[PDB]
RNA sequence: AAACUUUCAGCAACGGAUCUCUUGGCUCUCGCAUCGAUGAAGAACGCAGCGAAAUGCGAUACGUAAUGUGAAUUG
RNA sequence: GCGAAACCACAGCCUGGGGGGCCAGGCAAAAUCAGC
RNA sequence: UUGAGAAGCUCAGACGAGUAGGCAGGCGUGGAGGUUUGUGACGAAGCCUUGGGCGUGAGCCUGGGUCGAACAGCCUCUAGUGCAGAUCUUGGUGGAAGUAGC
RNA sequence: AAGAGCAUAGCUGUUGGGACCCGAAAGAUGGUGAACCAUCUAGUAGCUGGUUC
RNA sequence: UUUCAAUGGCCCGUCUAACACGGACCAAGGAGUCUAGCAUCUAUGCGAGUGUUUGGGUGAUGAAAACCCAUCCGCGA
RNA sequence: AGCUAAAUAUUGGCGAGAGACCGAUAGCGAACAAGUAGAGUGAUCGAAAGAUGAAAAGAACUUUGAAAAGAGAGUUAAAUAGUACGUGAAAUUGCUGAAAGGGAAGCAUUGGAAAUCAGUCUUACCUGGGUGAGAUCAGUAGUCUCUCGAGACUAUGCA
């Protein structure tokens, strides 16, 4: 259980602060688990999701399709991966929203910011 | 320590009781009759004797006052022989000088556990149909795609499209008998 | 209560609005409270009032179950799951783990979503890690021997709560409740109650030699028609 | 939009523009096609309406009509040979039923026997099993063996075996109709009926469809002009027995189009299991089992 | 003992056939103006304790076995010693798989399951 | 759309429908139950006479104050009238009743009106829903001689 | 519900969230440094004073003191 | 007999109950003390790339600077 | 062509007897319109 | 001879309208604690039914269809807990009628 | 004339509060416009209707 | 179940024989509830006693819960 | 003549944690555009209105039609989810099927005719010999947990 009088357990307060969080909170709520090969070389359980990562999809109907993230859609809480596209009737293709909690990260888009987050948060390069 | 544990569990609340409409039933595993009676409840009655199978072979379970406070070691066990007259003569020699009511139960739950193995063995050896589940999601899908696939074949139209092609190719003798006299000449024109 | 500012019309007020000075709490004399914990602890020493109360203790080695004093310094919860399996109490904890179900109705729109059962109750003496070790096992409640609560010794009103006692708190059961003729030391003017029947078993006097020598000649059972 | 009144006014006005410019796309197209019917052609050769039969999954076992020898080397020497070779074995059917069947299962068991001459009816009595029936029925000059399997006074499934070792097929009847229920029905006669079988592109299509050719007499009387159909369409095996009469119909290009009158029954099957060997539901080897989860795609067909 | 019913037509609240607001479950009339309350002849009858049925052949199906809701596989086990006086009625919300396992075990106990055939098409 | 009629098979039948038609409900019905069960091309010659006052349609059910005519006795009904707005709407539908078999490729000169339906609509007057079924007449093959 | 407080919720500017309320953290000792050492923060005031030698009151206490043994 | 009316059943309409939810209410509790002539609360008008009973903002107008997070926005 | 509303226990034949309904009688055919 | 839920079991007689009123036992609805090693995407609740079953009755159990996420039995606690009616409140829909009428 | 009471809970009753629901002209206070508007007010029954297994 | 036959069957509630008054129908809402005081009966705890909760102490696991209790005091004697 | 903390009050203001509360006619008038729309010259009065789907994949394309739409189609697991969108009750309306109707139906009781439904009846039961299998049998050897023997076993024979 929780033993703090400054955290909330009501579904009302928790389910409002989720669906109406700003687009900076909506970033760390869209995080992905790292692969078992990266979990031991960065010593990080999970990273927040950037654009242009290198992921694989574990759950859902699009199982196992690998790609890179095209447009991290922070509003409707879903990633958008390359070439995983449900068709449309007209002839154009539509993007399929894969949840950011389903994908497994296989290669980070390492930058100066991420490294300065990696090297302090329990790991190294 | 017995009417205490019957005026608590027999009349206020017991987790094994089942409110039937003409009876009440006990969900205990060591009940000899299945009902929540005074002379049947295994919690109030503090010297008890039940018969219950375990993996093919029927057992006899007995308890006493002097082991009541040791719930692990409370029930002892005797394995009952296959010969039905031997088992009755082995219940009595173990349940001697116990009340006649209790030994009556064990012998009746020996007749009732032997009839269960003598039936479920014959029942297992017969060849009987397979009870397979129906599924509402996959019988509403069939009914949906049936009429969408029944009208999407023009069932009557494709019959007649080849039926004349079966005629016009001439799989029947030149002048057949299933055709009238006039329209065959149109096939001759064809 | 509804806000204070015709009950048949729509948009109208509700008939006789509920009011916050409803009697929500209720007084009970301290000697009937002190009687209930006395009675509900005795039920925790009866191996058959625990089964009927819905506990899977059908493998426990003894009742009342008194583990040693070293259990008060258990630090990690994998040193508590260790204990509850050697003494075969873990079948109760599995009864609590296997049996959470979503609350039937609008309790779950109201911050209570998950009903479950009540596992063992661990009564300690000194809090040297025993509370923090056991407090993340389903079902297990931990209380000091002095501040024993009735809502945990008879949850729902049904006596026979499975209590696992600690040796250092089993000793303090004679200074919190005392005896029937001797004052409990941790309570001013407490004496344990006595009984309206001296022998707790009334169908075993009737069959004694004191009664069945004097009684008149018996009739039959259910009579013939 | 979290409102409901705004959401169906903002959409009403949005639709009434999408319902306007579609006419504005087709009005300007309307004037150039009657000046130039050649642009009318291309579009028609371009935008043919797409349908499920045209947007199938690409399955490589669609046997083309070009005769490849490895096909006809197989199926000229199988156990269906006697009903396809020069011998032309007239197949003698045995139609049993499920155990302890009811009245509503027996009036359907006369409608199939209307379809099938050279077919007896023998109600299953007491304790006998299908594997023991097949060996007991092959010794008396029988070829195939149907089993109508009702439940709760409705017939739901049908299995036919092939004797003495042939493939055994477990369909399930659906959308069942009798001969009385159909509007504008007809009387059947003693004439042996004629066959048509359509759209069995898959190789397994030409394994079931031969086991449906195997129940009918290999040369029918034509005086009755009776036709029986086995039309696969989206993996449903439609069964419709008709009686025809050729009459002039100007719409279809030959000018002569017949008119059908149904006889009954009207049932429709799936395909669930296929076993080479007599049908034992637990002691058998599966030639093809129906995956009830890989048929979700309406563009995936196995028949 | 052969089962018997003192009545077979249930009772039907007065004028619950004319009006659609008034339901058919019985409600004793409360007015002394009533024709029914004073029990005028020709009007409908009433539930009384006279129509109570035999205290031994009560709750029995026309076969003779009383009913019993078995909602899981260990609720039919209690009926082991009572297979000639109880019929194991399966509850309605039980899944079409947990149902097919009660039937295969109640059949070993010789217990009549009244609606074993639901959701279970046999092959 | 899920229609109200057991007929209208894919074989020899076609359907159209018209929803939210801003006419009266008690006026298109008596038209609808007159044209029902008739052949298609005859119904066209029938209703155009209503448009030129050459034939009146009887008012059987909703016969409120309908004056007697001389031609209402062709069917035996006392009262009849010449509605023009409602039969204008039916002509629009029956064009789609044709032009749907014209796309399915049926036989047009055996085409009867099988099932005409007239319902109500969500009130804004008394608007209407209409669905129509046109079907071929389900001919009969002569029986083969004897066996 | 209120005109002031309909305003912030219908807006999109976060509330001035100030988490400033947890019990059971009894105020740590300043003023003196020796008593800061021998204080144990969980134990209540009257159990610290009458452990390390001092009184909370020189007068009478108007309640029944705790008895643990 | 057909029609019409009534009754039953099936289907299609009407209609929005029941059931399930719930960024809302209502109630109790806890911490805190902070509007204005240095122009408050309120009003009007404007400002969005495409905005329409809404929001934010003031011609630096759906805001700039400074810090922090760290690569989005979205129709 | 558009198109209400009031009103609405269920209703609708007469004679006599205790009113539309009860008792005993006269009788009794659809579906409608105009005076009344 | 087992019929010890001694709150059970059993034997025998008489009795049976009922107003104001008095007494007793039960049925059902929303939430709360305990319990059913409780039911549920193989379809929970609801809803419909020319299906079956129980109770004297309030009611309950169930087959079929529909449907799509939760729900119930038992022992207690609790109440905003039961509708035919109030020229009842809100909503929906009828006959008068395609009449009155423009 | 060798004390029987105190406390808690439940039932029914009784008074007092809005007091089973609804209906019954009033007056006051403060305003708007040249009578109306809120508020006390949940004004007033001896009484009229209704009051749910 | 639908219907037929035979026989019976004055429309419901409020009123005070008929009436009158209410009723077009369907759905959801909708009426002896909360609190204080007094009295009776019953239950329980203690008993010449009885009553913890104004407060104080305590409560690491909803710490508004539970638990403990000084000095008065109320009712009775 | 004057000042002064703390204990105390707090339907408002800035936050916070809860609840045996209401669950879209309820709970604030206001879950949604709400003191908004709208009404009054004015003070003031003041509503109705939540839910497609997991993902809009919100129906390409062909054709009739001036339009609206309709039909073929097509997406979906579901269109028996098409923005008149979760489930979709009753009144009430139209069609179809079967009935009934001589200036009253309605209901109750006993039965005819039509339709239809259920019942375990499916099979089970019980009795000898012979053949094979072993186990609770061995004029038998071992292990473990409990308490000499009581169960669980592993061998080997199956007398």
């Amino acid at each position: 259980m929780k033993f703090s009088r400054d955290v909330t357990s009501s579904r009302r307060k928790q389910r409002k602060a989720h669906f109406g969080a700003p687009s900076s909170v909506r970033r760390v709520l869209m995080s992905a688990p790292l692969s078992k090969e990266l979990r031991e070389q960065y010593k990080i359980r999970s990273l927040p999701v950037r654009r242009d990562d290198q992921i694989t999809v574990i759950r859902g109907s699009n199982k196992g399709r690998e790609g890179k993230i095209t447009s991290v859609y922070r509003k409707k809480f879903l990633l958008l991966i390359e070439r995983v596209t449900r068709e449309k009737a007209n002839g154009a293709s539509a993007p399929v929203g894969i949840d950011a909690s389903k994908v497994v990260i296989t290669k980070l888009h390492l930058d100066k910011d991420r490294k300065d987050l990696i090297v302090r948060k329990g790991g190294k390069v | 320590q017995d009417e205490v544990i019957w005026q608590v569990v027999g009349h206020e609340f017991c987790s094994y009781r089942i409110k039937g409409e003409a009876q009440n039933f006990c969900r205990n595993e060591y009940n000899v009759t299945g009902l929540c009676n005074r002379q049947s409840c295994p919690l109030a009655n503090s010297r008890y004797a039940t018969v219950r199978e375990d993996n093919g072979k029927l057992y006899l379970y007995m308890k006493t006052i002097e082991r009541a406070h040791f719930p692990s070691k409370l029930w002892q066990r005797i394995k009952l022989s296959k010969n039905y007259a031997k088992a009755l003569e082995q219940i009595d020699q173990q349940l001697l000088y116990w009340p006649g009511r209790q030994i009556h139960r064990c012998k009746q739950r020996l007749t009732r556990l032997t009839q269960y193995l003598l039936k479920a063995r014959r029942l297992a050896l017969k060849h009987q149909p397979a009870l397979i589940p129906i599924k509402p999601k996959q019988a509403h899908r069939e009914a949906s795609r049936e009429r969408k696939a029944l009208i999407a074949a023009k069932l009557e139209k494709n019959i007649e499209k080849e039926l004349v092609k079966r005629l016009k190719s001439g799989v029947y003798g030149d002048q057949p008998l299933n055709v009238n006299e006039e329209i065959w000449n149109k096939v001759l024109a064809a | 209560a509804v806000s204070e500012k015709g009950n048949m019309c729509r948009s109208g007020r509700m008939f006789a609005p509920t009011k916050t000075w409803r009697k929500w709490h209720v007084k009970v004399n301290q000697n009937e409270k002190r009687y209930a914990i006395a009675s509900a602890v005795a039920a925790s020493g009866v191996p058959s009032l625990l089964l009927a109360r819905g506990h899977r203790i059908e493998e426990i080695p003894e009742v009342p179950l008194v583990v040693d004093d070293a259990v008060q310094s258990f630090q990690k919860t994998k040193e508590a799951v260790a204990l509850l399996k050697e003494i075969k109490a873990y079948r109760d904890v599995i009864k609590v783990a296997n049996s959470r179900k979503l609350r039937a109705g609008k309790g779950k729109l109201r911050n209570r979503r998950h009903v479950q059962r009540r596992g063992p109750l661990v009564v300690f003496n000194e809090d040297t890690g025993i509370v923090k070790a056991f407090r993340n096992i389903p079902g297990v409640e931990i209380v000091n021997v002095r501040r024993l609560n009735l809502l945990q010794l008879a949850p729902g009103g049904h006596l026979g709560r499975f209590v696992i006692w600690t040796k250092s708190a089993f000793g303090l059961l004679d200074s919190v409740f005392g005896s029937t003729t001797e004052v409990a030391q941790l309570k001013k003017n407490y004496f344990l109650p006595e009984n309206i029947i001296s022998n707790a078993d009334v169908t075993r006097l009737i069959n004694s030699d004191e009664i069945q020598s004097i009684v008149k000649a018996a009739g039959p059972s259910r009579v013939k028609r | 939009i979290k409102n409901k009144i705004v959401r169906q006014q903002q959409y009403m006005k949005a639709l009434h523009q999408k319902n306007k410019d579609k006419l504005e796309r087709r009005k300007e197209r309307a004037k150039e096609e009657e000046k130039d019917p050649e642009k009318k052609r291309l579009r028609l050769s371009e935008n043919i309406p797409a349908t499920i039969e045209s947007k199938r999954v690409y399955d490589e076992t669609i046997i083309e009509d070009k005769p490849d020898e490895e096909l006809q080397a197989e199926l000229k020497d199988d156990e269906f040979s006697a009903y396809f070779s020069e011998e032309r074995k007239v197949p003698k059917l045995l139609v049993t039923t499920s155990k302890r069947a009811s009245r509503k299962c027996y009036d359907f068991a006369s409608e199939l026997l209307d379809c099938f001459p050279n077919a007896e009816f023998r109600k299953r009595t007491g304790d006998i099993e299908v594997h023991e029936i097949a060996e007991a029925a092959a010794k008396r000059g029988y070829t195939d063996l149907l089993v109508l399997n009702e439940d709760r006074k409705k017939t739901n499934a049908l299995t036919l075996v092939h004797l003495p070792n042939g493939p055994s097929f477990y369909f399930t009847l659906s959308n069942l109709q009798t001969a009385k229920e159909i509007s504008n029905h007809g009387r059947s006669t003693g004439h042996i009926p004629e066959l048509i079988i359509n759209n069995f592109s898959t190789r397994l299509g030409m394994t079931v469809a031969r086991a449906f050719q195997s129940l009918f007499i290999q040369t029918p009387q034509i005086q009755g002009r009776q036709v029986v159909t086995i039309h696969c369409q989206r993996d449903f095996l439609f069964f419709r027995r008709h009686r025809y009469a050729f009459r002039e119909k100007s719409n279809m290009p030959d000018g002569i189009g017949t008119g059908l009158q149904e006889l009954g029954p009207r049932f429709t099957m799936r395909l669930r299991m296929v076993q080479k060997g007599v049908w034992d539901r637990k002691e058998g080897e599966v030639f093809f089992e129906s995956n009830a989860g890989e048929e979700s795609d309406r563009r995936k067909f196995w028949l | 003992v052969n089962i018997i019913k003192k009545r077979t037509k249930p009772f039907k609240r007065h004028q619950s056939d004319r009006f659609k607001r008034v339901g058919e479950s019985w409600r004793k009339p409360r007015g002394i103006d009533s024709c029914v309350r004073r029990r005028f002849r020709g009007t409908i009858s009433m539930p009384k304790i006279g129509y109570g049925n035999n205290k031994k052949t009560r709750y029995c199906m026309p076969n003779g076995l009383k009913a019993f809701l078995v909602r899981n596989v260990s609720d039919v086990e209690l009926l082991l010693m009572h297979n000639k006086t109880y019929a194991a009625e399966i509850a309605g919300n039980v899944s079409a798989r947990k149902r097919v396992e009660i039937v295969e075990k109640a059949r070993a106990l010789g217990v009549k399951v009244t609606n074993a055939g639901a959701k279970v098409r046999s092959q | 759309v899920r229609y109200s009629a057991s007929p209208a098979l894919e074989t020899k039948c076609a359907k159209a429908r018209g929803a939210y038609l801003r006419t009266h409900f008690k006026n298109s019905r008596e038209v609808a139950f007159t044209i029902n069960g008739m052949s298609l091309k005859k119904a066209f010659i029938f209703l155009d006479n209503v448009k030129e006052h050459k034939q009146a349609v009887p008012f059987r059910r909703f016969n409120g104050g309908v004056g007697r005519t001389a031609q209402g006795k062709e069917f035996g009904v006392t009262q009849a009238r010449w509605p023009v707005k409602s039969v204008k709407f039916f002509y629009d539908l029956l064009k789609n009743a044709e032009a749907n078999a014209e796309a399915k490729g049926l036989d047009m000169d055996k085409l009867i009106i099988k099932h005409v339906q007239v319902n109500a609509a969500p009130k804004q007057s008394s608007p209407s829903h209409i669905e129509i079924i046109v079907a071929e007449e389900e001919e009969a093959v002569p029986k083969a001689n004897d066996t | 519900a209120n005109p002031r407080q309909r305003n912030k919720q219908r807006s999109g500017k976060p509330r001035l969230t100030r988490r400033n309320a947890n019990k059971k953290a009894k105020a740590k000792i300043y003023g003196n440094f020796v008593i800061q050492q021998n204080w144990d923060k969980h134990a209540t005031l009257r159990q610290n004073y009458a452990r390390l030698g001092l009184l909370a009151t020189p007068n009478y206490v108007t309640g029944g003191v705790e008895k643990l043994y």
